[PDB]
DNA sequence: GTTGGTTGGACGGCTGCGAGGCGA
DNA sequence: TCGCCTCGCAGCCGTCCAACCAACTCAAA
C-alpha cells in the first residue's frame, strides 16, 4: 500500500555526484592534491562516525544522530502499540493546504471530513507537541474562504438574479480561464449568499447588499479576485483561510494550549492512519472546529527543540581567499556545525559537527566542553559535499526542529546550502520541512526571507541589529559586547591552510564552528526572540512565520478585520518651532508627548469609517458638538465624534492600552518566569499600537487611508505649536509660574527669567528656563506637563516631562549634544568618533567635547558666543574661558610633530579591494605603501588584506622616491596619496607627520561640532580654530645661510630686544 | 588704552596711498615686522629679497611700546592687512588705524578702516576689521652697513640696464665701474654704458663713483622683480666687501621699494 | 548609501608682453 | 626713424563645484 500521499524527501538513494577537495587523498601524490575531484558515484550515501559507518539514509537502532521521527519513507518505525491518547496540545505553528476527496479516498477518513473536501477544500494543520513531547499535526476540515461584491453592481452588470447564477457565472469564468487551469470545476463548488453590510470607509456609506462568496480553494479565490468581473470591487478576497479560522472561531489563537473535545452531534476527531500522515508527526488527527477549544490555565511552552547551526565553506577556485559561490561546484561546505537545545528548559542536548573529510576535535575543546558540563561532540564525518549536505537535511526531516537558529542563517547559510542542494545536487526541498512533500521549502532574496514549513527560522542577527546598537555586528564583536566572551577567530583566510593540513587541523576548524554555534545559542537564551515573536503572533492572529517575515501592516489588518466585522463593516480590497543652532547654559526641559500619534487617533475619533469629505454628509450634526472639522493638504475632512460613530482605530488602540495597563500592573507581583512572560506580552501590544498610524499612511498598502495618516500629522502639528502658545501666554513671568507652581520660589536662579521653546520634532517640545535651576525643575516640569494637558488636550492625549538639560548644544534638526541633569551625556544624530579617522583625531574630538560640556569656563563662554553674529567674532577677541579649548588644539597640532609620538595613534588603513594593476584610481595612499614596500626592500607584501599607513611630510627624499614602480604595468607638491608611508618603515627612521593632513583633519572634526556655536558657518569655524595655533616664519635654511655670507642681519629669533631694534635701525638706514 | 597705536590720516594716508600704488598686489603676501621705527614689509618676488619701509613718520601718529612684533600680512590666508592700500579698494577711505595690545609673544594687531561720508563723515566700516595675532617666533634676515658705491638712474636709464641684463643662468650679465667713471651694464650679446659722476641722458648721478668694480649676477631676476614692482628709476647700491657681494635697487619714484640681489663672488 | 580624495573644468582677478600710434 | 608709453590680449593660477571612483559595507566563508 505504502503513504496516501507521496514521500519526496531521499529515504534511499544508491547514486549521486561525488565531489570532495583531493587534499583529502592525503595517500596521493603532491601534483593530484589540488583541486576537486567532480563526477557520480554509484553507492549509497555514507557516514562515517568514530571508526563506524552507516548509510546516511538507513534508519534504525544504531543511528549517529538523534531522531524525533516515526514514519521513514512511510515504514513506520513506533514501538509496538504505540498509540497515546491526545487531550491537549499545543500549536506553534499552522498550515493551509487544498487537500482533495479523490486524493484521500484510499484513507479511511470519516465522511464528514471527505465531504469538507469534495471535490476540493482547504484544511487548516495545526502543528505542534503533546505535554509528553509527542509531535502532532491537527488538521482541521470546513474552514472556506469568502469575499463579497456589491448585489447592485454584479446584478446590472451579469445580468443575476439569484445567487445561483452568479456561481454559475464564476464557474464559466473558471472554465474559460487562459491555461484551462481550472476546467472541471461548477457552480457547486461556490456558494453565494445575500448579507447586508456596510464599505469601512466613510461616514456617509449606506448599509448594501452583498453578495458573500465562500471558495474552497485559495487558487481559485485569487485568480477570480485579479479577473472575475474586474469593474466591480471586491472585498476581503486578501483574507486567508487561517486568518478565516482563526477570527470565526472567538478566543482561537495562532500560537498556543488547545484541547480536543466533542463537537456538534457528539463528533470527535478523528487519529489518521500511520499511512494516511501528511508531515512528519508522530499522531495526526482530523476534525472540525467545533472538536476544539482553547485551553486556559496552561501557558508554558512544550518541549519544542532548536537547531543553532553554522556552516563553513571553502573557496575551491583560483583564489582560495575569494568569497566562495554556491553555484560554484568547486566551492564547497566543508562543515556544519548543528547544536540541538530543548526550547522550554534551554538545556543543550546535542552538539553535531558534519564533516567533510576526517576531523579530529581538539582535546582541549573537548576538555572544556565537558567542564562546561555541555555534551560531548559528535563528529559525523563524510567523503563528498553532497554524503554530508543529505545527512544534514535528514536531520532537519528525522529530528523536526521546531525552531532554527544562527547568526546570518537567512542571507548566508540557508540560501548557500538550498543553491548547493537545488542547483548542483538535485534534490527536492519540498518534503524536508514538517509536510512530507509538496510543502514550502523556499529563500527569496529582499537582505533575504526564509519560509520552511512547520520550522521556524529565528536569524539572531536581525535579533540583535534590530535590538542594541554597535559599532560592528560581526558575531564576535556582539559576544564582546553582549555576553562578555572576548575570543579568538579562524581567519577565512586559514581554513584553507589547515583544511589541506591534515585531521587534527581540521579538528581546529571544527572547534571554533562548535564555538560559534555555542555563542549563538547564549544571545538566542538571552534575548528569547521565541516568546517576544509568539506574542505578537497571538497578539494580531497571524501565525509566528508570517509574524516573522511579513510586515507590520498584516498585523493591524486582521485585528481591524476581527473589529471591523463585529460592527457589521467590509473592508475593500486594493517651522517656528525649528532650531536655531547654539549653545546653552540654562536648563532645558523636555516635554513629551506619550504616544501621540495613538493618542491623537483616539481624542479625535479618526478612522476610515468616521470620516468624510462632503459636507453634506454632517449638515444633519452639530459643528464642534458632533465633529471636527478640519483642513488636511489642502482639503476641509470631516471626523465625526465618538457619540455619533465610534472610530474602529479608537476601539483597537483604547483595548490594547487598557489591556498593556492590566499586564504591567500584574507584575510587580508575578514570579520571575510569569514576569518574563508579561514582560513580552507587554512589549508586544506597544509594537502593534504603534504601528497603527504607519499602516493608514501606506498608499498601495493594505486598506490606506491617507486622509487619516495626513489628519494625524496635522493635529499633532497644530498640538506642539498650541504647547508652545500656551507655555508662552500662561508663563511668560516667574509670578504666573509660581502662582501654579509654589515650589519654583526656591528655584528661582539669579538672572533673568524666561521660558521659551527652543526646538520641537514630532512628539517633544524643548522648553528653555532662563532664570530657573535644573534640579527642581524636572519635578515642576511634570507638574507643568499635567497642567499643560488637561488645559489643552483630551485624554488620552499626554504631555509628560522627559528630562532636563543642564546643557545642550543644538546642532539642527534631530542633531543635538546634550548633558542630563544627573552628568550623563546624550548624543543624537552624530558620530563624534567616525571611521574613517586615525585615533588621534578621535580622541581629540572627543577631548573638544567634553570640555565645552564638563569645563564651566568654557561652557559660559561658549555660551557667549550667540550674544553676536558670528562673522563680528572674527574681528574681536573671542570671550574669556576658550583659553581651554585652544590649548586642546594647540596641544594636539604639538603632538602630531613629536619625535616621541606613537606612530599607531595616526595610523590609517585601507583593505586591498583587487590587486593595484586593476585599480582605475591609482592615486591612492594604500596603493602608494604597496608599491613602496616593494620598490625599497621588498617588504612583507598583501593581497585581499588591509595595508596600514601613515601621512608624511615632503622631506625631500619622499620626492625622490616617488616614482614607483607600477609603471611596468606628481614629481613636485606631492598629492596626500603619494606622501603615505608604512607605518614600520616611519617607525624605523624617524619620520615626520604630515602636520597640515591630520590637523586640517582634526579642524574638520571640529567643525562638524563646534560649527553650531557660529550659525553654523563651517569657515567662520575653521578660521577662528586655526588662529588659536602658533604661527611662526623663518627663511628656509639655504637662503638664511646664504644671506648671512651676504652680511644681513638677524631679527628677531635668539638675538635680544635690543639687538633686534638696532638691527631693525640700521635696516631703515640701508634701505633708505 | 593701546600700548601701540598707528594712525593714518588726511596727508600722510595720501602719502601711503600713493607709495603703494605702483605696488599692486606685490607686497599683499608678506611679513610686516612692527618697532619703534617704523613697519618693514618684507617679501620675496622670483626667489629674490623685496623690503618697504614705513618709517614711523610717514604715519600721523606712531606710537610702540614692548619688543619688536611680527605679522603675517594676510588673515586666515584670505585679505590682507595691506589691502586697504590698493589704489581703488576702498574708494572713500578716510582714516585707517592699528592697535596692538596685549604681551608679546602673543600680542594682537587690529586694523581699523574710516571712509568720508556725504558732507564728509567719518563712518567706520567695522565689517572691513582686521585681526591678527603676532607670530610666536620669527627670524627675518635683513640689509644692513653703508654700501660701497650707489649710482642714481632715471627711469630711461634703469630700463636700459634691465634690457642689458642677461636673459638666463646661461648669459649671465656683469656690472662695472672704471677708473674714469664710467659705469656699464653687459652679457653675451648686448651691452649699455653710462657717465657716472660724484653729487646728457648718459650721465649717472652717485656716491663713490670713484670705488672701481667688476661683479656679476647669473639669474635674469633682476629684470623681472624691478617690472612687477614697477620701479620707475632707482638708486643701484652695491655692497662689495662681503664674501658674497650684493646689489640692492631702491626705488625713487612714490614708492620706497627695495629689491636685494647676490653677486657672483670676486 | 555615503562620504573622501581627486580631477577636470568654468571662471575671475592679475600681470606681463607685444604691437601700434604718437611725438620728438 | 627710433624710442617710449599705453592698451589689449593671452597665459596663469587659485577657488569652487560637480562628478567619479572606491572603501566600509560586513557579515556569513
Ligand atoms: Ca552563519
Ligand atoms: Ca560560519
Amino acid at each position: 500500500t505504502g503513504p496516501t500521499q507521496r514521500h519526496t524527501y531521499y529515504s534511499e538513494c544508491d547514486e549521486f555526484r561525488f565531489i570532495a577537495p583531493r587534499v583529502l587523498d592525503e595517500d596521493a601524490p603532491p601534483e593530484k592534491r589540488a583541486g576537486v575531484h567532480d563526477g557520480h558515484l554509484k553507492r549509497a550515501p555514507k557516514v562515517y562516525c568514530g571508526g563506524d559507518e552507516r548509510d546516511v539514509l538507513r534508519v534504525g537502532s544504531g543511528g549517529f544522530w538523534p531522531r524525533r521521527s516515526r514514519l521513514w519513507g512511510g515504514v513506520d518505525h513506533a514501538p509496538a502499540g504505540f498509540n497515546p491518547t491526545v487531550t491537549v496540545f499545543h500549536v506553534y505553528d499552522i498550515l493551509e493546504n487544498v487537500e482533495h476527496a479523490y486524493g484521500m479516498r484510499a484513507a479511511q477518513f470519516h465522511a464528514r471530513f471527505m465531504d469538507a473536501i469534495t471535490p476540493t477544500g482547504t484544511v487548516i494543520t495545526l502543528l505542534g507537541l503533546t505535554p509528553e513531547g509527542h509531535r502532532v499535526a491537527v488538521h482541521v476540515y470546513g474552514t472556506r474562504q469568502y469575499f463579497y461584491m456589491n448585489k447592485e453592481e454584479v446584478d446590472r452588470h451579469l445580468q443575476c438574479r439569484a445567487p445561483r447564477d452568479l456561481c454559475e457565472r464564476m464557474a464559466a469564468a473558471l472554465r474559460e480561464s487562459p491555461g484551462a487551469s481550472f476546467r472541471g470545476i461548477s457552480a457547486d463548488h461556490f456558494e453565494a449568499e445575500v448579507v447586508e453590510r456596510t464599505d469601512v470607509y466613510y461616514y456617509e456609506t449606506r448599509p448594501a447588499l452583498f453578495y458573500r462568496v465562500y471558495v474552497r480553494s485559495g487558487r481559485v479565490l485569487s485568480y477570480l479576485c485579479d479577473n472575475f468581473c474586474p469593474a466591480i470591487k471586491k472585498y476581503e478576497g486578501g483574507v486567508d483561510a487561517t486568518t478565516r479560522f482563526i477570527l470565526d472561531n472567538p478566543g482561537f489563537v495562532t500560537f498556543g494550549w488547545y484541547r480536543l473535545k466533542p463537537g456538534r452531534n457528539n463528533t470527535l476527531a478523528q487519529p489518521r492512519a500511520p499511512m494516511a500522515f501528511g508531515t512528519s508527526s508522530d499522531v495526526e488527527f482530523n476534525c472540525t472546529a467545533d472538536n476544539l477549544a482553547i485551553e486556559g490555565g496552561m501557558s508554558d511552552l512544550p518541549a519544542y527543540k532548536l537547531m543553532c547551526f553554522d556552516i563553513e565553506c571553502k573557496a575551491g577556485g583560483e583564489d582560495e581567499l575569494a568569497f566562495p559561490v554556491a553555484g560554484h561546484p568547486e566551492d564547497l561546505v566543508i562543515q556544519i556545525s548543528c547544536l540541538l537545545y530543548d526550547l522550554s528548559t534551554t538545556a543543550l542536548e546535542h552538539v553535531l559537527l558534519f564533516s567533510l573529510g576526517s576531523c579530529d576535535l581538539p582535546e582541549s575543546h573537548l576538555n572544556e566542553l565537558a567542564a562546561r558540563g555541555l555534551p560531548t561532540p559528535v563528529v559525523l564525518e563524510f567523503d563528498s559535499e553532497f554524503e554530508m549536505l543529505l545527512a544534514f537535511m535528514t536531520l532537519v526531516k528525522q529530528y523536526g526542529p521546531e525552531f532554527v537558529t544562527g547568526y546570518n542563517i537567512i542571507n548566508f547559510d540557508w540560501p548557500f546550502l538550498l543553491a548547493k542542494l537545488t542547483d548542483i545536487y538535485k534534490v527536492p526541498l519540498d518534503g524536508y520541512g514538517r509536510m512530507n512533500g509538496r510543502g514550502v521549502f523556499r529563500v527569496w532574496d529582499i537582505r533575504s526571507k526564509i519560509k520552511v514549513n512547520g520550522m521556524v527560522n529565528i536569524d539572531m542577527y536581525g535579533i540583535i541589529t534590530d535590538k542594541i546598537k554597535l559599532s560592528s555586528y560581526k558575531l564576535n564583536a556582539v559576544a564582546e559586547a553582549v555576553l562578555k566572551d572576548k575570543k579568538k577567530d579562524l581567519s577565512y583566510r586559514d581554513i584553507p591552510a589547515y583544511y589541506a593540513a591534515g585531521p587534527a587541523q581540521r579538528g581546529v576548524i571544527g572547534e571554533y564552528c562548535i564555538q560559534d554555534s555555542l555563542l549563538v545559542g547564549q544571545l538566542f537564551f538571552k534575548f528569547l526572540p521565541h516568546l517576544e515573536l509568539s506574542a505578537v503572533a497571538r497578539l494580531a492572529g497571524i501565525n509566528i512565520t508570517r509574524t516573522i517575515y511579513d510586515g507590520q501592516q498584516i498585523r493591524v489588518f486582521t485585528c481591524l478585520l476581527r473589529l471591523a466585522d463585529q460592527k457589521g463593516f467590509i473592508l475593500p480590497d486594493t517651522r517656528v518651532l525649528d532650531p536655531t543652532s547654539g549653545f546653552h547654559v540654562n536648563p532645558v526641559v523636555v516635554f513629551d508627548f506619550a504616544s501621540l500619534y495613538p493618542s491623537i487617533i483616539q481624542a479625535h475619533n479618526l478612522c476610515f469609517s468616521t470620516l468624510s469629505l462632503r459636507a453634506d454628509a454632517v449638515a444633519h450634526l452639530e459643528a464642534g458638538k458632533d465633529y471636527l472639522e478640519i483642513e488636511v493638504g489642502g482639503r476641509r475632512l470631516f471626523f465625526v465624534k465618538a457619540h455619533v460613530r465610534e472610530s474602529l482605530l479608537s476601539i483597537l488602540l483604547r483595548d490594547w492600552l487598557a489591556m498593556r495597563k492590566q499586564i504591567r500592573s500584574r507584575i510587580p507581583q508575578s514570579s520571575p518566569e510569569e514576569a518574563v512572560l508579561l514582560d513580552k506580552q507587554q512589549a508586544a501590544i506597544k509594537v502593534v499600537c504603534n504601528s497603527v498610524y504607519g499602516f493608514t499612511g501606506v498608499q498601495h498598502g493594505l486598506l490606506p487611508c491617507l486622509h487619516v495618516a495626513a489628519t494625524v500629522t496635522t493635529i499633532g502639528r497644530e498640538m506642539l505649536l498650541a504647547t508652545r502658545e500656551y507655555v508662552h501666554a500662561r508663563w511668560a513671568a516667574f509670578e504666573q509660574l509660581l502662582a501654579d507652581f509654589p515650589e519654583a520660589a526656591d528655584m528661582r536662579a539669579p538672572g533673568p527669567y524666561s521660558m521659551r521653546i527652543i526646538y520641537g520634532d514630532t512628539d517633544s517640545i524643548f522648553v528653555l528656563c532662563r532664570g530657573l535651576t535644573a534640579a527642581g525643575l524636572t519635578a515642576v516640569g511634570d507638574k507643568m506637563a499635567s497642567h499643560i494637558s488637561r488645559a489643552l488636550f483630551l485624554p488620552p492625549i499626554k504631555l509628560e516631562c522627559e528630562k532636563t538639560f543642564t546643557k545642550l548644544l543644538l546642532i539642527a534638526k534631530k542633531k543635538y549634544i546634550g548633558v542630563i541633569y544627573g552628568g550623563k551625556m546624550l548624543i543624537k544624530g552624530v558620530d563624534l568618533v567616525r571611521k574613517n579617522n586615525c585615533a588621534f583625531i578621535n580622541r581629540t574630538s572627543r577631548a573638544l567635547v567634553d570640555l565645552l560640556f564638563y569645563d564651566d569656563t568654557v561652557s559660559g563662554a561658549a555660551a557667549a558666543l550667540a550674544e553676536r553674529p558670528a562673522e563680528e567674532w572674527l574681528a574681536r577677541p573671542l570671550p574669556e574661558g576658550l583659553q581651554a579649548f585652544g590649548a586642546v588644539l594647540v596641544d594636539a597640532h604639538r603632538r602630531i610633530t613629536d619625535p616621541e609620538r606613537d606612530i599607531q595613534d595616526f595610523v590609517l588603513t585601507a583593505e586591498l579591494s583587487r590587486h593595484p594593476r586593476a585599480y582605475t584610481n591609482k592615486r591612492l595612499a594604500h596603493l602608494t605603501v604597496y608599491y613602496k614596500l616593494m620598490a625599497r626592500r621588498a617588504q612583507v607584501p598583501s593581497i585581499k588584506d588591509r595595508i596600514p599607513y601613515v601621512i608624511v611630510a615632503q622631506t625631500r627624499e619622499v620626492e625622490e622616491t616617488v616614482a614607483r614602480l607600477a609603471a611596468l604595468r606628481k614629481p613636485r607638491k606631492l598629492l596626500v596619496s603619494e606622501l603615505a608611508e608604512d607605518p614600520a618603515y616611519a617607525i624605523a627612521h624617524g619620520v615626520a607627520l604630515n602636520t597640515d593632513y591630520y590637523f586640517s583633519h582634526l579642524l574638520g572634526a571640529a567643525c562638524v561640532t563646534f560649527k553650531a556655536l557660529f550659525g553654523n558657518n563651517a569657515k567662520i569655524t575653521e578660521s577662528l580654530l586655526k588662529r588659536f595655533i602658533p604661527e611662526v616664519w623663518h627663511p628656509p635654511d639655504d637662503v638664511a645661510a646664504r644671506l648671512r655670507t651676504a652680511g644681513f642681519g638677524a631679527v628677531g629669533a635668539g638675538a635680544t630686544a635690543e639687538e633686534t631694534r638696532r638691527m631693525l635701525h640700521r635696516a631703515f638706514d640701508t634701505l633708505a | 588704552g593701546a600700548p601701540c597705536q598707528v594712525v593714518l590720516q588726511g596727508a600722510e594716508l595720501n602719502g601711503i596711498l600713493q607709495a603703494f600704488a605702483p605696488l599692486r598686489t606685490s607686497l599683499l603676501d608678506s611679513l610686516l615686522v612692527m618697532g619703534d621705527r617704523g613697519i618693514l614689509i618684507h617679501n620675496t618676488i622670483f626667489g629674490e629679497q623685496v623690503f618697504l619701509p614705513l618709517e614711523h613718520s610717514q604715519f600721523s601718529r606712531y606710537r610702540w611700546r614692548g619688543p619688536t612684533a611680527a605679522f603675517l600680512s594676510l588673515v586666515d590666508q584670505k585679505r590682507s592687512l595691506l589691502s586697504v592700500f590698493r589704489a581703488n579698494q576702498y574708494p572713500d577711505l578716510r582714516r585707517v588705524e592699528l592697535a596692538i595690545t596685549g604681551q608679546a609673544p602673543f600680542r594682537t594687531l587690529v586694523q581699523r578702516i574710516w571712509t568720508t561720508t556725504s558732507d564728509g563723515e567719518a563712518v567706520e566700516l567695522a565689517s572691513e576689521t582686521l585681526m591678527k595675532r603676532e607670530l610666536t617666533s620669527f627670524v627675518v634676515l635683513v640689509p644692513q652697513g653703508t654700501p660701497d658705491v650707489q649710482l642714481r638712474l632715471t627711469r630711461p636709464q634703469l630700463t636700459k640696464v634691465l634690457n642689458a641684463t642677461g636673459a638666463d643662468s646661461a648669459t649671465p650679465t656683469t656690472f662695472e665701474l672704471g677708473v674714469n667713471g664710467k659705469f656699464s651694464v653687459f652679457t653675451t650679446s648686448t651691452c649699455v654704458t653710462f657717465a657716472a659722476r660724484e653729487e646728457n641722458a648718459k650721465t649717472v648721478y652717485g656716491e663713490n663713483t670713484h670705488r672701481t668694480f667688476s661683479v656679476v649676477v647669473d639669474d635674469c631676476s633682476m629684470r623681472a622683480v624691478l617690472r612687477r614692482l614697477q620701479v620707475g628709476g632707482g638708486t643701484l647700491k652695491f655692497f662689495l666687501t662681503t664674501p658674497v657681494p650684493s646689489l640692492c635697487v631702491t626705488a625713487t619714484g612714490p614708492n620706497a621699494v627695495s629689491a636685494v640681489f647676490l653677486l657672483k663672488p670676486q
